């Protein structure tokens, strides 16, 4: 079943935000699917069958990125079949992005504000997730620990050559 | 080798021109920094613990025209602190090893009288 | 059925007053829809703001202030509020709660 | 061919007991071990200083991105890391006029100049604490550059010392640090450029503020239980020396307790950096009683370490006041003999954590090296290792190395990967610099929050 | 490129979200242009009550 | 043990020194930022010490 939260964003720049948020959401029991955390066929697959939410890390470059708008375009399509208006959630992070350059597929929507502080935005995001009854597992630090290391605490590895 | 006195140790460096093209083993040991000339230098203190070895320490000495030493300790320290940024791990290793290899009398060592 | 009390207000400053107003009305049992406290994230807000003013609202409360009457997004809720008032034949629908000290019944919109 | 044993990195506990190796990553990912409700600021500065402080607080509210984000982790924002609130609008501001500073600076007596400069700030702090009902957790002193450069019997040392009797956590922030952009050395560029390291600056300042306000950003767990890691530092007074002790140990709940263990121990002797038997017996009795009151039972080991070597008499005194069943290990950590290891082929220094065992009673430990976790070596040049010598007692030379490496990871004054020297020694050094900067205290506070 | 935004308004053009997206962007663009006389609706449906349109 | 002291001056002073010393030490050694110190005094303190 669809129990995963797709996170889309710019590949070389928005890594920092998405990495923190994905790890934050994973630590809370959610199932997150991020390209940095984890090909176009595969990306579409999740958005078409696996994804339950489409969080858009929106910035002055994520809306000028051709590959992101394609993920939005398929996300708009999937949102309709699911009969869920609350499918795409525009996390606005960039300071200078002010609700006048947003792409037309996201302008009609209300963002989740991350411009002033990430902590309130994550507080806002979690509120929306529970308001929309997104299921989440227990935040066990076991399988979640695996992802944490696979991301950073496995990098700690010490090459064992002489 | 030209001697420069430290606070509590003895430093040794090459007067400019003593080496061929002021370099040895394809490693520059005396060079120029702006208006001053930097000279790679070493200081030796032999120890018997853990086992008999000659502990060598790296230094940088500065001269005006490659002839006589700048007589200001603060100026010498300031010049070195800036010159240290350029050199790296390999840069220090190569300079130290090349400077020691100059001491060699036979093929694989050097003797002290 | 329409049994919800809509609240319109300026976005940045009116929150304080409206938040206290919204919670008290909820605590009294009055169903309340605030554009910041009950708006789901990622929704098409005008689609759901317009729809509930037409369909969900039985009363319309306007936190009237010196900027809440110059705010473009609020008058739009007023403009639809007047229209739904007409069909509902309820003259006691829009209740312009005046909060600002400097606003005294002489710069208020004719509506 | 000489073999170097390797000591692995210890793990430090974070929120919910989760473990990581970097505070800058462990905090940003997991959160502090203990969370505080919030931090009430307190500022003693000018209007310029207050404006700078508020600007910086609001700046660290937002995420901070440093140039080389890959090597040094970015700053999510204060509330995003620690979970508490730190607003710039809750400032109990006490204005200091440049004119009173000016009249202080014009006094002929330099000692009186520095005493009066300290007195201005500390008396304003005391007045607010006793009068303002507004609770202040940490007092942030935004000092101007004139104080730093004209006044040079130290401003910082006396200021931290003269507030000890009142137990007020304080944090000095020179306005050159907070307003580094607008502090230029007439070339048009900042006097010291934080541009590429702005995130790490935010990390350090936020960690220091969080610690001093009652929060524990991280605690250690990779140390042997039942052992009281105890460190001595000697400070010169001119012909007297002043011993200061810092102790770290695991409690009943397996929680590391790091606290100072300082009592006045002044010795005037020709032979310097040694303690008389009475001072040593006092020292050890104080530490043992502290462990007893924290845990009930006596320690199974007193791991005394210092930068100097112990003589016979003080060790005999130590043993005499020690109860039965407890072993004493005296370890000397020295950082003077240059053993610079150059890697054969490459451009990046030896990895941190490598250890050279001299024999059963000595070792070399590279507490400074190249850490892959940040990809950033802790040393610009070749890192000199610390010589760990088991001066007295019986111990395993590898166990002592891992214990010292673990003790190098509790520096709360900076959020760096790890400290070059063990933290107990460095914090005891700070205590000695402060506790010897004013009149003798009947009972100095044993919490580092008031010192660092 | 657009200087005016003529909305062919009818009982279905206001239920077409695709169309509402185009107004949503127009309105913003209107704010960038401060052109209050930008969106100029065109009601051709006599069935439309003229008073059942979106707040925008 | 403090309760059984003969002199009333020594009785009340030692009880005061009992509570405040723990508070004062816990305000110098503990790294906890305590806000208000609540002294839940046993009832024997109230009326025996009088
Ligand atoms: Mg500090």
């Amino acid at each position: 079943a669809r129990n995963k939260i797709f996170i889309s964003h710019a590949a070389p720049d928005d890594n920092d935000f998405t990495k923190w948020l994905a790890l934050k959401l994973i630590a809370l029991g959610y199932e997150v699917w991020c390209d940095v955390l984890f090909f176009w066929k595969v990306i579409d697959k999740e958005i078409r069958e696996g994804a339950i939410k489409f969080l858009l890390a929106t910035s002055e470059i994520a809306i000028k990125r051709d590959g992101v708008l394609k993920e939005i375009a398929v996300a708009e399509k999937v949102k309709k079949q699911l009969k869920d208006d609350n499918f795409i959630i525009p996390l606005i992070i960039d300071e200078n992005l002010s609700y006048d350059d947003l792409p037309p597929e996201i302008i009609r929507l209300n963002a989740v504000d991350f411009k002033k502080s990430w902590a309130v935005g994550l507080q806002d995001l979690l509120k929306a997730l529970d308001d929309q009854k997104v299921e989440k597992n227990s935040p066990d630090p076991d399988k979640s620990n695996a992802l944490y290391q696979q991301i950073f605490l496995h990098n700690k590895g010490i090459i064992e050559r002489e | 080798v030209r001697e420069y006195p430290m606070s509590n140790k003895m430093g040794y460096w090459f007067e400019k021109g003593k080496l061929e093209k002021d370099k040895f083993n394809k490693v520059l040991l005396v060079g120029k920094q702006k208006d001053k000339h930097w000279h790679f230098g070493i200081s030796a203190a032999g120890k018997l613990y853990p086992f008999p070895v000659l502990m060598i320490s790296s230094h940088i000495f500065f001269t005006k025209d490659g002839k006589e030493l700048i007589e200001s300790k603060k100026i010498q320290h300031a010049a070195r602190r800036r010159q240290g940024k350029n050199w790296w791990n390999d840069d220090w290793r190569n300079k130290l090893l090349a400077f020691v290899k100059y001491l060699s009398d036979d093929e694989n060592s050097f003797y002290l009288e | 059925a329409r049994n919800k009390i809509f609240i319109s207000h300026a976005a940045p400053d009116d929150n304080d007053f409206t938040k206290w107003l919204a919670l008290k009305l909820i605590a009294l049992g009055y169903e309340v829809w605030c554009d910041v406290l009950f708006l789901d994230k990622g929704a098409d807000f005008w689609k759901v703001i317009d729809k509930e003013i037409r369909e969900g609202a039985i009363k319309f409360l306007l936190a009237t202030s010196e900027i809440a009457i110059k705010r473009d997004g609020v008058l739009k809720e007023i403009a639809v509020a007047e229209k739904v008032k007409k069909q509902l034949k309820d003259d006691n629908f829009i209740i312009p709660l005046i909060i600002d000290e400097n606003l005294s019944y002489d710069d208020l919109p004719p509506e | 061919m000489k073999e170097l044993i390797y000591i692995h990195e210890p793990n430090i506990l974070f929120a919910n007991g989760q473990k990581c190796a970097d505070p800058r990553d462990g905090l940003a990912l997991f959160g502090p071990f203990t969370k505080i409700y919030g931090i009430k600021s307190g500022v003693v500065g000018t209007q310029y200083g207050l404006s700078i402080f508020k600007n910086y607080i609001n700046h660290i509210q937002k995420p901070i991105y440093n140039a080389n984000n890959i090597t040094r982790p970015m700053f999510p924002g204060f509330e995003a890391v620690f979970g508490c609130k730190w607003d710039a609008d809750n400032v109990v501001f006490k204005e200091v006029t440049k004119e009173e500073i000016e009249k202080i600076l014009y006094t002929e007596s330099n000692h009186k100049r520095t005493y009066d400069l300290v007195s201005l700030f500390i008396n304003k702090i005391i007045t607010a604490n006793k009068n303002e009902d507004e609770k202040v957790d940490v007092w942030f002193l935004v000092i101007p550059d004139e104080i730093y450069q004209y006044c040079r019997a130290q401003f910082h040392d006396q200021l931290k010392a003269r507030l000890l009797e009142h137990t007020i956590p304080t944090q000095i922030l020179r306005e050159s640090t907070l307003a580094w952009r607008d502090f230029k050395n007439k070339f048009g560029a900042p006097k010291r450029d934080f541009s590429k390291i702005e995130g790490h600056l935010a990390w350090t300042i936020s960690t220091a503020a969080f610690y001093k306000a009652g929060g524990k950003p991280w605690k250690l767990s990779d140390i042997r239980s039942g052992v009281c890691y105890l460190g001595l530092v000697y400070k010169q007074i001119e012909p007297k020396n002043a011993c200061c002790a810092a102790q770290m140990f695991l409690d009943n709940g397996d929680g590391t307790v790091f606290k100072g263990e300082v009592g006045p121990w002044y010795n005037q002797e020709k032979h310097e950096f040694h303690l008389n038997p009475k001072e040593a017996k006092a020292l050890l009795t104080q530490a043992l009683n502290s462990y007893k009151e924290q845990n009930g039972v006596f320690p199974k080991e007193i791991f005394i370490h210092a930068k100097t070597k112990f003589n016979g008499q003080e060790w005999n005194a130590f043993q005499e006041v020690t109860p039965e069943g407890t072993n004493l290990v005296g370890v000397t950590i020295t950082k003077t003999k240059p053993l610079k290891l150059f890697k054969s082929e490459g451009n990046y220094p030896i990895m941190r954590g490598n250890a050279f065992i001299v024999n059963e009673r000595s070792a070399f430990l590279w507490t400074v090296g190249y850490v892959p976790k940040t990809e950033s070596t802790l040393s610009m040049e070749v890192p000199n290792p610390i010589f760990i010598e088991i001066n007295k007692g019986e111990a395993d030379i590898e166990q002592v190395l891992k214990d010292v490496l673990a003790l190098t990871k509790l520096n709360y004054n900076a959020c760096i990967y790890a400290d070059g020297v063990p933290v107990t020694l460095r914090f005891a050094d700070k205590i000695g610099e402060i506790l010897t900067a004013s009149t003798e205290l009947k009972a100095p506070p044993l919490a580092f929050k008031y010192y660092i």
